[PDB]
RNA sequence: GAGACUUGGGCAAUGUGACUGCUGAUCAGCAGUCACAUUGCCCAAGUCUCUU
RNA sequence: GAGACUUGGGCAAUGUGACUGCUGAUCAGCAGUCACAUUGCCCAAGUCUCUU
């Protein structure tokens, strides 16, 4: 800070002395003791920064209050090097740890602290004593007694009497109270309190120089007359008051603890009755004492302050009793006002009316006070004005203060200079009159006094100690002096030269004032004789003394690692320990003291405790012991106290209940009450409640297996058996034009390709096939053909034509490939069928009889040609071709025959006056030498699609392929000829389509049943049912009174319930990736809000004695896409669902053919080859026809190909790479993210709420073990499920409930549900500020319900009405309908605003304004001028007060239908444009992209500035607002309608 | 009682 | 009345602890959804090869 | 009917940004209710030694 601090006179003397032993030392106040004290911690700060556990040492300085503690510590901050340690109670030192103490030893070398906070800190034993070198002691002479420095300085003794701290005691004056006779016998008691010699400066003459900073003021004092006259008013109001004492007296408030004397005495009222009794004493005091008008602003602090009790009472008792003191109040000003209107008939002048009046109204004595005032300062200064006013009581202050201004007002030659001020102890009374409780005055008042704000100071004897101040030029002590010390230290208050010291005392006690004031001055003349004529020795070796001193008091107790407890501290323990049980409706956390009667004394301990009194300790009715303790026979009642609590201390720890600190034990979680009966499934997967996953998509995606359908299990058919063979119908949906000639013609045939199963299959609804003419419609026959494989050849034929079929025909086949006959999987054989005897169709043994070998295409020379029969016509009519001359082999289907046609063709477009025959001659002459058969027949031709997977909806399109196509006309004997026919060829291209979905299919029907099994629902439309086909899911993207929901309507009615459509199961089989015209994701968004919905129910139901915080952070966990993963897992589904995208070439396997049996197993058993063989080393399995169709297995040669495959990736740069990627298709592996099945679980809880309602489907999630049923009962419906309590339900009777609503029929008047029980509406209209939470509770549990009430219903209305709208819009109109503006929109509008009931500073305007606003703007929504805050408790309100109303009837149509009312319009506004949010819009614009700044805290609101980039322009805009959330809001929409340009 | 008794303006802040 | 001491109401000052309420900022979790940079699939317009 | 090829359009699987609806923790500021503890003070009553 500065240079100039070197010492005083005196204070290297002082500090000198005090090295060589304890001391105290009594220098005036504002001599710089603070700095002498710095100055002892600069002499003894030697071993500081050394930790303790290494030797080194520290400092500790105590303290006497919070507020003299922060001034030490900015005092001993300005001048130190070291570190300081600022510790004041109800913050940290109740939490901190001994490591946390421990480094902050470490750190700091110095500490400060209050007196009890230490006492915790060492009688705890967070740090040996011996660690502080010096201990500084601030008013020292408090250090008598039970006060915490006695305490303290205690334990010196018990402690280890070598190596102590030093002492220093400091004080302004020397002894507290009035025993100041014989002075000798005071000082020695501080002496021996800290074994320390007291010192004083000898030099007193030459140091007053410096003193002269703390000269003595001149003593004046003003008598003023005390006659005792007072007015008939006054006689008026006094009985009134006491009849109002009795009327209270009379009051039927609720159930108040025990209350009684110190001495626990006769009873005495509760403080609630006691407080207004006390506050009208003092009232009546304040009248009497300094006048009526006085009283006249008292009146008004008194109607203040009764306004702030009844605005935070609880109860209604309460507030009763409280409008009838506020009342009695008002009477009480009236006739005040009407006493002075009374008087002040004299003059006009109204400044001198006024001044004339408080003149004359004032007691003689405030006359004195104001004329002393008028003449001490006359108009002077402002500046030569700064003093302290001391009065006694606080209500003084304040009126003294109230009638000050108005005097000062008064008179002109004070108007200016006058700006007075007050402040009072810990009992904080409002500063301010006539405003209800809203001020926030950081800055206290003496900071204000120390600014020079104010100049004339008004306090009560808070400002006698410790505090400073400016040295004031003047002291005036309106009440009486009554002690020594503050005596002694109000002189100290006027602290610099010319002061004046003004005492105001009574005529007739002027006499006994002066005696006393006498008395003062030869006792402070007396203090320092004890010193003077001290016998020069030293202060040490009466140990005696000290322990004496101490041993008075009842023995403390101490045991391992130092702890030691103060029996004076065992009721503060006691309380708080015993506040820690569990309070029952009016259980009583408080131990019990009952003293004994007379003759009870012997009952106990014998006659020798006649006089010595004994009391019992009871304890709670919920403690860990019920019994009783007694106390031990003691001389007084208050003895008698500490030491029953004591040993009632001693027993609680020596049971082990209090640990070692004795502070009361804690709770360690309450969250896992359920975390183990919810969340138990997890481990045997490696989960846990406490355990997640963030890394490397670890728990993202995992590898599953799949299994064939039940149906398709041990299909292959065997000799001897009923075979099943099911035909397939292709009906044409596109109209027959020239480019679908054949399409049509050949996919109406008769002839079918059909399956041979074993087994049974449902009715599988026709479903669309798009292919390129159109879409194709597929139906399976529902009854099979029974036919019976009557031969093992017959078999083996039709075994041989599935595999050339797969082989040749579509070309989807592998080297490595071998039929299948052994492995049920998915095993079975398809099979043409052929009409044999009638309508009926039977095998066409003529095709497997003939394509065992598809005839290999060949070149024919033209001797083959010239011994080759001439070719019929009808040899070509419906059959295959290919030309053989070409390098192309793919097959041509024959379209047109030619019977009156000649290769010396016609003429053509492009070879005008040309021949068939030239053209060949010239293309393809080099590989013909001429035509032999060169007459009668040509072939009209048309080639075939090789697309396989007609999946895609858009793929069959024919607006561009309208245009014109060329005709082609071939030569027959130049392309080779296929006796197969095109017919049967056009419809087995589309097999694997039709596969790919019998599959799923199959799977999908398993899981109805199940569904419906489970459900029981085995009615009449689920045996006998016919399937709706397939159903376009268009939003895929691939191109008054109100409406019952359909959602719900099938739960109180069964004739609505929709039979379970396969299509809908099928959806919620299929993965987006899967790429069909159908899918999971519309589904999706109503099964998940069914499943929040019923989670939050269940949960709010089972735990009603839970908060909506852990009832939120338990639903997060269980509604989890972790949880619902491990739930399906656990389910086995897996195995049934369709993800990829059909891949036929590739990864689709062939279901009767696969890879060699011995590959299976020497690769599938084996974990070191599990994944090590690629597909590079599987494509290398060119085996033997004989090797891959009859025998089944690999030979030698590729045998050691394919063992030895592996160990090639292992030597080549392919080691490590990944082979599970589509090439563990063989095995029938499938890998699946966590979002696909999550999404796949609540799609099926969609399936099942859509078509069953939503009581089937809560009572399904009950299958999934997530929902856990009750041992008491197992599970009800979601409706009628009994939940309530404490917090859902108001606590009061229906008298009390009128007097918490006002209204209830107007709020009826509009949302037009008579509630039958109005303890809801209660609950969901109180807010948590308003005072009633404390025993009632607050609308949260109702709003977190309520939440999801809306949320579902919206959501399942949103479904319903709209059937071609994607999630992407969904959950934006949704959110836009949900959000919290457009909510306090619909409170607004509808005016539920006034019957809500809160009590909040900025909450009581912020509704207004707000409201004012939406009146000025027409109740638009905002879905915006001068960012004015939204009133989210409104929209808050509207949640639970929904949730309010579907309570009280447990019914959900009734809650939609006042839902609907309430939201007609917004249901009609929105669904057209569905306004986003506006930061959302600025950041969908393509270029004119936002940046936002840093928050800005420049003052109370809070800014931020964005730039964009409009019109190719670094543009800056900014928006300001309560929190960076509303600014940024704000910012954008000044920024959107920059964009208007 | 009708009304206070008004106090005399002059004293003296007589050394005490 | 002095001294010793007690009781009851009252005054001023000091401090601990419990409880909930409001606001602002920071950190992280849950469910739904959207915009910008990577592969695959299907089209619009146009060029070449191949097929009459 | 296919391939090659360009420009553009549309849909689905990775990395950033941001919105909605529940919330939690920490820090800070402000405010309420209640209990208890210590120093000193006057007022009224009472007991004893004691002066009268
Ligand atoms: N030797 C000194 N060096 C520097 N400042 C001093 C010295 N002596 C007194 N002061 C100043 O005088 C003022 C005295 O006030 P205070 O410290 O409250 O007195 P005390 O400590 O005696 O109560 C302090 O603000 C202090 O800064
Ligand atoms: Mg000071
Ligand atoms: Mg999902
Ligand atoms: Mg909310």
């Amino acid at each position: 800070e500065d240079v100039e601090i070197k010492p005083r006179g005196y204070q290297l003397r002082l500090v000198d002395h005090l090295t060589k032993s304890n001391g105290i030392v009594y220098l005036p106040t504002g001599s710089g003791k603070t700095f002498v004290a710095i100055l002892v911690l600069k002499r003894f700060s030697q071993d500081f920064d050394k930790p303790i556990e290494s030797g080194g040492k520290r400092a500790l300085f105590m303290c006497n209050t919070v507020e003299l503690a922060r001034q030490q510590a900015m005092a001993v901050r300005r001048c130190t090097n070291f570190k300081v340690g600022f510790y004041v109670g109800e913050q940290g030192v109740d939490d901190w740890t001994r490591g946390m103490w421990s480094d902050e030893i470490k750190k700091n070398q110095v500490l400060v602290g209050t007196a009890q906070v230490f006492l915790d800190m060492v009688t705890q034993t967070y740090v040996a004593l011996s660690s502080l070198s010096v201990v500084i002691i601030d008013e020292c002479h408090h250090g008598t007694g039970h006060h915490p420095f006695r305490e303290f300085m205690r334990l010196f003794t018990i402690a280890n009497q070598t190596k102590l701290p030093r002492v220093v005691g400091l004080t302004g004056v020397l002894i507290k109270g009035n025993e100041i006779t014989n002075v000798a016998t005071k000082l020695k008691e501080l002496e021996i309190t800290y074994r320390g010699n007291i010192i004083t400066v000898s030099d007193t003459k030459e140091m007053e120089n410096v003193m002269l900073y703390a000269t003595k003021p001149t003593e004046v004092m003003v008598s003023f007359p005390h006659q005792e006259q007072v007015l008939t008013v006054t006689r008026l109001i006094s009985a009134e008051i006491e009849k109002f004492y009795v009327s209270l007296d009379l009051m039927n408030i609720g159930v108040q603890p025990i209350r009684r004397s110190k001495s626990l005495q006769c009873l005495r009222d509760p403080s609630k009755k006691s407080f207004v009794k006390q506050l009208f004493n003092d009232f009546l005091y304040q009248m009497k004492e300094y006048g009526i008008y006085a009283a006249s602003i008292a009146i008004i602090s008194l109607i203040v302050e009764f306004d702030i009790k009844r605005r935070q009472a609880e109860t209604l008792s309460v507030k009763l009793m409280h409008r009838t003191a506020l009342t009695l109040c008002e009477k009480i000003r009236h006739l005040l006002v009407q006493k002075l209107q009374d008087m002040t008939y004299d003059d006009d002048d109204d400044n001198v009316n006024t001044e004339e009046v408080i003149m004359n109204f004032s007691t003689p004595k405030v006359q004195r006070f104001l004329m002393s005032l008028k003449v001490s300062f006359a108009d002077k200064d402002p500046k030569d004005i700064c003093c302290l006013v001391f009065v006694e009581r606080r209500y003084t202050c304040k009126c003294i203060y109230g009638l000050l201004l108005n005097y000062i007002q008064s008179t002109p030659e004070l108007r200016n200079v006058l700006t007075p001020q007050f402040m009072v102890g810990r009992n904080n009374i409002s500063p301010d009159f006539e405003s209800v409780l809203e001020r926030k005055w950081q800055k206290s008042a003496i900071q204000q006094f120390r600014d020079g704000n104010a100049n004339l100071m008004i306090c009560s004897s808070v400002l006698e100690e410790g505090i400073d101040v400016q040295a004031c030029n003047h002291v005036f002590i309106l009440d009486p002096v009554k002690t020594f010390n503050m005596y002694v230290q109000s002189k100290g208050r006027a602290r610099t030269t010319e002061a004046k010291f003004v005492l105001f005392t009574a005529d007739k006690e002027r006499e006994k004032t002066i005696q006393q004031i006498y008395q003062y001055r030869k006792a402070h003349n007396d203090i320092a004789e004890y010193l003077k004529d001290r016998v020069l020795e030293k202060t040490e070796p009466e140990l005696y003394e000290i322990k004496g001193h101490f041993q008075d008091d009842i023995d403390p107790f101490t045991n391992e690692n130092g702890a030691v407890l103060l029996p004076n501290n065992a009721l503060a323990i006691l309380h708080r320990y015993c506040q820690t049980i569990p309070t029952d409706a009016f259980g009583f956390v408080i131990p019990w003291f009952h003293v004994l009667q007379e003759d009870e004394r012997d009952r106990i301990f014998g006659v020798s405790a006649k006089g010595k009194h004994v009391i019992s300790i009871n304890m709670p009715v919920n403690c860990m012991l019920r019994d009783t303790i007694y106390s031990d026979p003691m001389d007084n009642v208050k003895t008698a106290k500490i030491s029953a609590a004591f040993k009632a201390c001693k027993v609680l720890y020596s049971l082990g209940e209090l640990n070692e600190r004795f502070v009361p034990k804690t709770l360690k979680e309450r969250v896992a009450s359920i975390a183990d009966v919810h969340f138990e499934h997890w481990n045997k997967y490696g989960d846990s409640v406490t355990a997640t996953v963030n890394k490397a998509d670890k728990s993202k995606d995992r590898t599953y297996k799949t299994e064939c359908p039940l149906e398709f299990y041990d299909a292959l058919p065997r000799v001897g058996e009923i075979c099943y063979a099911y035909e397939i119908f292709l009906e044409p949906q596109f109209e027959s034009c020239e480019y679908t000639e054949h399409m049509y013609l050949n996919l109406q045939t008769p002839r079918n390709y059909a399956i041979l199963l074993r087994n049974k299959l449902p009715r599988l609804a026709e479903m669309p096939l798009f292919s390129n003419q159109g879409k194709l419609h597929v139906r399976v026959a529902n009854a099979p053909l029974e036919v019976i494989i009557q031969n093992s050849e017959q078999l083996e034929l039709l075994h041989q034509f599935h595999g050339m079929v797969f082989r040749d025909i579509l070309k989807i086949w592998h080297p490595f490939f071998v039929l299948d006959r052994r492995s049920k999987e998915n095993s079975y054989l398809v099979v043409p069928l052929i009409l044999g005897a009638g309508e009926q169709k039977c095998f066409d043994w003529e095709l497997m009889t003939n394509f065992r070998r598809l005839p290999q295409s060949h070149g024919s020379n033209v001797q083959q040609r010239e011994q080759q029969p001439a070719p019929r016509p009808e040899d070509f009519e419906g059959k295959i071709v290919t030309q053989w001359y070409a390098n192309y082999d793919k097959p041509m289907l024959v379209t047109k025959v030619h019977r009156e046609l000649t290769p010396l063709s016609y003429m053509e477009k492009n070879q005008q006056d040309k021949t068939y025959y030239e053209f060949t001659m010239s293309k393809y002459g080099n590989r013909i030498g001429d035509v032999v058969h060169k007459d009668k027949f040509m072939i009209e031709v048309r080639d075939l699609t090789e697309q396989l997977t007609f999946y895609v909806h858009n793929r069959g399109k024919f607006n561009a392929k309208s245009k014109a196509k060329m005709k082609v006309i071939l030569i027959p004997e130049l392309c080779f000829n296929f006796n197969f026919p095109g017919d049967l060829w056009l419809k087995l291209i589309f097999l694997p389509s039709i596969l790919n979905r019998m599959y799923f299919l199959l799977h999908a029907e398993a899981l109805r049943k199940r569904f419906n099994t489970y459900l029981n629902l085995h009615l009449l439309p689920f045996n006998g049912t016919d399937y709706m086909p397939r159903p376009l899911e268009i939003d895929y993207s691939l191109k008054g009174k109100v409406k019952p929901l359909l959602i719900l309507q099938k739960t109180v009615s069964k004739e609505h319930i929709t039979p379970a459509e396969q299509g809908e199961f099928l959806a919620a089989i299929t993965a987006s990736s899967a790429a069909d015209v159908f899918d999971m994701e519309r589904l999706e968004i109503l099964g998940n809000s069914f499943l929040k919905l019923s989670a939050t129910l269940y949960l709010a139901s089972k735990y009603s004695d839970w908060n909506e915080g852990t009832l939120t952070e338990v639903k997060s966990k269980l509604v989890s896409n972790r949880n619902l993963l491990f739930c399906l897992i656990d389910a086995d589904i897996p195995k049934t669902l369709n993800t990829i995208q059909f891949t036929p070439r590739y990864t689709w396997l062939p279901p009767g053919i696969s890879l060699p049996h011995n590959v299976l197993a020497l690769w599938r058993e084996n974990p070191e080859f599990a994944k090590i063989i690629g597909p590079h080393n599987l494509r290398d399995l060119a085996l033997g026809d004989e090797e891959s169709l009859v025998k089944g297995n690999c030979s030698d040669i590729n045998y050691n190909r394919f063992v030895e495959g592996c160990r090639a990736n292992g030597q080549s740069f392919y080691a490590g790479a990944d082979f599970s990627s589509e090439v563990n298709f063989c095995v029938g592996l499938v890998t699946i993210p966590n979002k696909v099945i999550a999404d796949t679980l609540e799609a099926l809880l969609g399936v099942i709420v859509k078509n069953y309602g939503l009581q089937h489907a809560f009572k399904m999630l009950e299958y999934f073990k997530i929902c856990r049923a009750d041992i008491d009962k197992p599970l009800t419906q979601l409706l009628n499920l009994e939940l309530g309590g404490k917090k859902m339900r108001a606590n009061v009777n229906t008298t009390e409930i009128d007097g918490f609503l006002i209204n209830h029929y107007y709020l009826e008047k509009n949302l037009g549900y008579t509630f039958k029980d109005r303890r809801y509406l209660l609950q969901a209209l109180t807010h948590p500020s308003y005072p009633t939470n404390r025993i009632t509770g607050s609308y949260q549990e109702l709003e977190f319900i309520g939440n999801a009430i809306l949320d579902f219903l919206i959501s399942a209305y949103i479904f319903e009405n709209n059937t071609k709208m994607n999630p992407g819009a969904l959950t934006d109109l949704r959110s836009a309908l949900v959000n919290n503006t457009t909510l306090a929109c619909i409170c607004v509008r509808h005016r539920l605003h006034f019957f809500i009931l809160a009590e909040n500073a900025k909450l009581s305007e912020i509704i207004s304004k707000f409201v004012n606003f939406q009146e000025s703007q027409g109740h638009r929504v905002t879905n915006m001028s001068t960012n004015v805050d939204v009133p989210k408790a409104l929209g808050d309100v509207l949640e639970a007060l929904i949730a309010a109303v579907y309570l009280d009837c447990r019914d959900l149509q009734r809650t939609w239908e006042v839902i609907f009312n309430l939201f007609e319009p917004e249901l009609q506004e929105f669904t057209r444009k569905v306004p986003i949010n506006h930061i959302r819009q600025l950041v969908e614009h393509k270029h004119a992209k936002p940046v936002f700044s840093s928050p800005i805290v420049e003052g109370e609101t809070v800014m931020v500035s964005c730039q964009f980039t409009c019109m190719e322009k670094t543009i800056k805009v900014y928006g300001f607002g309560s929190n960076k959330d509303q600014a940024k809001l704000s910012a954008a929409k000044h920024a959107l309608q920059q964009l208007s340009k | 009682i009708d009304r206070y008794e008004q106090v005399s303006k002059d004293f003296e802040f007589i050394k005490i």
